RNA sequence: UUAGCUAGUAGGUGGGGUAACGGCUCACCUAGGCGACGAUCCCUAGCUGGUCUGAGAGGAUGACCAGCCACACUGGAACUGAGACACGGUCCAGACUCCUACGGGAGGCAGCAGUGGGGAAUAUUGCACAAUGGGCGCAAGCCUGAUGCAGCCAUGCCGCGUGUAUGAAGAAGGCCUUCGGGUUGUAAAGUACUUUCAGCGGGGAGGAAGGGAGUAAAGUUAAUACCUUUGCUCAUUGACGUUACCCGCAGAAGAAGCACCGGCUAACUCCGUGCCAGCAGCCGCGGUAAUACGGAGGGUGCAAGCGUUAAUCGGAAUUACUGGGCGUAAAGCGCACGCAGGCGGUUUGUUAAGUCAGAUGUGAAAUCCCCGGGCUCAACCUGGGAACUGCAUCUGAUACUGG
């Protein structure tokens, strides 16, 4: 970049880039973990994956990784269909 | 390619001084094709010296165009006559190529290089 | 921007004294009044319609000394207001600080109330006004400047004027050298020999 | 505040959805003739009790589909 | 004539066709002299009228007039032309503008000298 | 966010400020919310010369909208005269 | 002188997806969806407020100002972020250019100046953050080619000047003349007189609000600290700038050109030329008297411009909705049947889409128009109004049209 500032900005967004890929791509394995149970029919692993994948993605809700509404849509989503087997 | 040159005050006050010596140059301009033209007091060569060759030249310094022309009248003959037509300042242009359009005629310059509009005249008419 | 030639030849041409001179000589001891300029003004005009429009029109602006397009806009600001715009266009004019200069005798024409206007000796309401087309209002007081005032140009204008006939719109004062705008002139106080409504009929075709 | 629309039908094959035609007449712009103008919207039947050629009355509302921003909201007459 | 016709085919108005189409809503144009001529005009009139050839900056090429009395032109001029025909000259459509580029004023004239490119005489 | 603020109208050497309301980022001549003043620096003085609608500027306030220095000055000035 | 178009295609179910509705996406299912009220394909193009023209209806148009969109060397991509698929960020590929010690690097003016090129043609590589406004900062302040200004160009609009008055047998010269005189022409010279503007000296508003030290009072608080608000005094802040404007000095002194004069069309004669040289918007001028060519004198129209060319609308009722035509002038298909379409006799009831009424919201500001205000006037700037003839919702009216 051309500006003192534009590069460190590009920098910066690097940083921030290699962050957030980390937080987001373990977010997504937790949740791919319940995705999984549910296809293999059983409640208590999709349960117990639903509770582990809870408290991370209203985390990174809050941490700006992601919006507080595709926090909700995974609890909501995912609680539909556990329920709907056992 | 030289002249004395004298800075003034204002540029308002140096502009009509500026446009009258080009008028009369320009006057001068006229006044030499007047009489080369009626100088021969004919209405055609009194013999076959006729076939000449022209030639366009653009030279990137202004010092040479003056200067090496008078070495390239030097070379001239009355068997065959050569004039330059449109000496340039400096590169080449649309109007330069369409002055070798015109009048078949070789384009050359002392140090010129294609501008992008020029290229697409030279490489569509031969030239 | 001003016309500055021979002036009889104007009246020459327009037929008619246009008092473009003091008036202290009969005109016709100055010029052949009654011949237009040049080698052929014994010959007759058969003036075509439009040319008896025109030379109306050249007849007002060579009165009032103005150039084509300052009157032409006077022209559109007579159609624009209300009221009859032959007789608008003569208030416009009549409202000139120049000519009210001339009419309150402060100049013996209004070429020499214009130089008056031009060289800042002139002053409405107590302040400078140099610009001759500046529109005067009514109640308005126009006064020579008191350096102004011992030009022996504005005595022989006074005197001059009180021999014309005197304007009713106008209070002057010839010893303050200062006058009153009272009122726009109406209709009925300017020449009868003047046609405005060729002038409106050569512009609206 | 019921905002609304009157048509008929003129296909009812879609599943779930019909396409209803709303015709007016219409000042010409230039030439002040009165002309037919028709105006063919996609709306929602669930149900699919609206037949063709009935006349509806319809009401404009969220995206349904792609082409879809109309629902039904009650049939008018039916079966000519 | 019915409304309903009209409805169907609005009224359509002819787009004008130009006299000077060489110039391309230009006021002039630029271009280089091809031949320089004579030619003779149309019933009732006779002359030798001075007309030349010019290959345009825009590629068109089209005669021009050389209005004036003498004119000192050849192929190769460099000329400005603009729009005006020679209504006893059929084809020409352009006027030569006397006194710009290598187009020289006419020689001695006093009476419409802008129309000719020449300057005020010293006097 | 929201500012009242002076866009510069007028000519060249005779500048003549209307007052505005509007997002801070649009130009300053350009895009504004609402007028709800003017300011002539130049006025004779003799007779008017400022004039705000102060109950729309409140208003706009009491929404969050912040006030130029030179608003912020007329304003006090205004209170000021009357 | 394009008639058929369409497989994520149209819809349904469910999973996924987005900030959010949605074929946004995927699987499965149904077989739809668009189209002569012009789809598809082809050509062209940023849209608007408005601008120019026109009595209007229209026609033409989309610089400058303002609103929306789109783009940022070309094609593609996402990362960061509230916001971008980023105008002076990143990545890949392309086109191109610059640096290199030859191994490797670097960049993207459709920001402001400036350059080459193209063109009939369009400006200075300027000053300042003083003012308004933006970014950061508690602030002070720093940054701001936004902006304010200055330079260049008669490009346009408006203003003013280039003098005013007097001046006759009315000179000389020129021009015409039947040689009597007419004209140029009060024009010039002479005589007084003025001094705007330009020149030169002298003085000198406003655009300045703030911010800075102190001080005092309130709200604070343990507090007279600090902080913040508001009064007070002191010293200060202008790029433009030699500002606007005012006074003084010198002298009419430094300031007039362009087109036209045959009819249309305001303005006429002589000499030269002789179907030549040439003019020409249209008619049409030129072979011996040419007011039409070219010069002259005279005149007409404009005037710091004047002409020519280009260009839109007008006049053009010459695309005719307002507002035309088709026997002989351009125009009735050689004739008939007929789908779509347009139109449809008469009565009642119904409906209330067309139509009509009212109410409400909206129709940005600027522009246009009206009455005022401010720059010496005007252009210009500005207050308020009126206008935006339009759209939409609701409620009515039911004669006419439609159902």
């Amino acid at each position: 970049a051309n500006i003192k500032s534009a590069k460190k900005r590009a920098i910066q967004s690097e940083k921030a880039r290699k962050h957030n890929a980390s937080r987001r791509s373990m977010m997504r394995t937790f949740i791919k973990k319940v995705y999984a149970a549910i296809e293999a029919g059983d409640k208590a692993a999709a349960q117990k994956a639903f509770n582990e994948m809870q408290p991370i993605v209203d985390r990174q809700a809050a941490k700006g990784l992601i919006h507080k509404n595709k926090a909700a849509r995974h609890k909501a989503n995912l609680t539909a269909q556990i329920n709907k087997l056992a | 390619a030289g002249d004395e040159v004298t800075v003034v005050r204002d540029e308002k006050k140096a502009r009509e001084v500026a446009l009258y010596r080009q008028g009369k140059f320009r006057e001068v301009k006229l006044a030499r094709q007047q009489k080369s033209k009626l100088e021969n007091m004919f209405a055609n060569m009194t013999e076959g010296e006729v076939h000449e060759v022209n030639i366009v030249l653009k030279a990137d310094v202004q010092g040479s165009v003056e200067a090496i022309s008078d070495s390239l009248l030097k070379l001239s003959t009355d068997e065959v006559k050569v004039k330059i037509i449109g000496s340039g300042v400096g590169g080449i242009t649309e109007t330069d190529a369409t002055l070798a359009a015109a009048s078949n005629a070789i384009l050359v310059g002392f140090n010129v290089r294609a501008d992008a509009s020029a290229r697409k005249v030279i490489e569509a008419e031969s030239l | 921007a001003r016309y500055l030639g021979p002036k009889l030849k104007l009246s020459r041409r327009e037929g008619t004294d246009l008092f473009l001179k003091s008036g202290v000589r009969a005109i016709d001891t100055k010029c052949k009044i009654e011949q237009a300029p040049g080698q052929h003004g014994a010959r007759k005009p058969r003036l075509s319609d439009y040319g008896v429009q025109l030379r109306e029109k050249q007849k007002v602006r060579r009165i009032y000394g103005v150039l084509e397009r300052q009157f032409r806009n006077y022209y559109k600001e007579a159609a624009r207001l209300k009221g009859n715009t032959g007789e608008n266009l003569l208030a416009l004019l009549e409202g000139r600080l120049d000519n009210v200069v001339y009419r309150m005798g402060f100049g013996a024409t209004r070429a020499e109330a214009r130089q008056l206007v031009s060289h800042k000796a002139i002053m409405v309401n107590g302040r400078v006004v140099n610009i001759a087309s500046y529109q005067v209002s009514p109640n308005d007081v126009v006064s020579i400047r008191e350096k102004a005032k011992k030009q022996s140009r504005v005595k022989a204008a006074l005197e001059l004027a009180e021999q014309r006939e005197k304007p009713t719109w106008l209070e002057v004062d010839a010893g303050k050298m200062e006058g009153t705008f009272k009122r726009k002139p109406e209709r009925s106080d300017l020449s009868a020999d003047i046609n405005e409504h060729l002038i409106v009929e050569l512009y609206s075709k | 505040k019921i905002r609304t629309l009157q048509g008929r039908v003129v296909s009812d094959k879609m599943e779930k959805s019909i396409v209803v035609a709303i015709e007016r007449f219409v000042k010409h712009p230039i030439y002040g003739k009165f002309i037919k103008r028709t105006t063919k919207l996609h709306v929602h039947d669930e149900n699919n009790e609206c037949g063709i050629g009935d006349v509806v009355e319809i009401r404009e509302c969220r995206p349904l589909s792609k082409t879809k921003s109309w629902t039904l909201v009650r049939v008018v007459e039916k079966a000519v | 004539a019915t409304v309903n016709q009209l409805v169907r085919k609005p009224r359509a108005r002819k787009v004008a066709k130009s006299n000077v189409p060489a110039l391309e809503a230009c006021p002039q144009k630029r271009g280089v002299c091809t031949r320089v001529y004579t030619t003779t005009p149309k019933k009732p009139n006779s002359a030798l009228r001075k007309v030349c050839r010019v290959r345009l900056t825009n590629g068109f090429e089209v005669t021009s007039y050389i209005g004036g009395e003498g004119h000192n032109l050849q192929e190769h001029s460099v000329i400005l032309i603009r729009g005006g025909r020679v209504k006893d000259l059929p084809g020409v459509r352009y006027h030569t503008v006397r006194g710009a580029l290598d187009c020289s004023g006419v020689k001695d004239r006093k009476q419409a000298r802008s129309k000719y490119g020449v300057k005020r005489p010293k006097a | 966010m929201v500012t009242i603020r002076l866009a510069r109208h007028g000519a060249k050497k005779r500048p003549f400020y209307q007052v505005v309301v509007a997002d801070s980022r649009n130009a300053r001549n350009g895009r504004f919310i609402e007028r709800v003043g003017f300011f002539n620096p130049i006025a004779s003085e003799k007779e008017e010369g400022t004039r705000l609608d102060l109950d729309r500027i409140a208003h706009w306030v009491g929404q969050g909208a912040t006030i130029s220095d030179r608003v912020a000055a007329l304003i006090k000035e205004v209170n000021k005269a009357a």
